[PDB]
């Protein structure tokens, strides 16, 4: 058996034990991924690597995280791009920006990326997204095209919490948003 | 309390290397807005 927990309950301005990239920072209580300004991508990893699966046993663990975002769009109507929650390779480095939001590079499968995303995505790119037009949460594998998702009203400026969870036994990903209003 | 729900089935072992790394990411492009996190717990376990 092996366990990687860490609670961050409220972020520091020293933040050691997270790994920040593009134009990402903390400051005192929260930790910033973009500001209100074009065409800027931001990341922030776990400093330790995490064993999410054995190739000798085959195992694969269960695991889960909570975390609370808020996205404030100075135009509450003209919102992009999103913000993902993901699980790369140990090396991951930003990858295309704006629509592709900073974890992968095309619409297609590319099984080089290795890169499994849950995405609360507020820009509707034709290219890939639901025609519907909606802002969705959506689940990523290997791709900007999302292989499920769900229409999500975004409520600027409030606290989303969110829960992730990944069932070992039965492969089963969950992703849930709510909102205090 | 307004919420939403997904889920579906994502072979993890198939997808992703047996170590990796997990995290944020948040972007604009011609349009924008501030992406922040204020609190973050995990917990995983592998037998
Ligand atoms: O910001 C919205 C939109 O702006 C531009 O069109 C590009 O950067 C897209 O990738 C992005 O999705
Ligand atoms: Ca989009
Ligand atoms: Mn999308």
């Amino acid at each position: 058996t092996e366990t990687t927990s860490f609670l961050i309950t409220k972020f520091s301005p020293d933040q050691q034990n997270l790994i920040f990239q593009g134009d990402g920072y903390t400051t005192k209580e929260k930790l910033t991924l973009t500001k209100a300004v074009k065409n800027t991508v931001g990341r922030a990893l776990y400093s330790s690597p995490i064993h999410i699966w054995d190739r000798e046993t085959g195992n694969v663990a269960n695991f889960v995280t909570s975390f609370t975002f808020v996205i404030n769009a100075p135009n509450s109507y003209n919102v992009a791009d999103g913000f993902t929650f993901f699980i790369a390779p140990v090396d991951t480095k930003p990858q295309t920006g704006g629509g592709y939001l900073g974890v992968f590079n095309s619409a297609e499968y590319d099984k080089t990326t290795q890169t499994v995303a849950v995405e609360f995505d507020t820009f509707y790119n034709a290219a890939w997204d639901p025609s519907n037009r909606d802002r969705h949460i959506g689940i990523d594998v290997n791709s900007i095209k999302s292989v499920n998702t769900k229409s999500w009203k975004l409520q600027n400026g409030e606290e989303a919490n969110v829960v992730i969870a990944f069932n070992a036994a039965t492969n089963v990903l969950t992703v849930s948003l709510t909102y205090p209003n | 309390v307004t919420s939403y729900t997904l889920s579906d089935v994502v072979s993890l072992k198939d997808v992703v290397p047996e170590w990796v790394r997990i995290g944020f990411s948040a972007t604009t492009g011609a349009e924008y807005a501030a992406h922040e996190v204020l609190s973050w717990s995990f917990h995983s376990e592998l037998s």
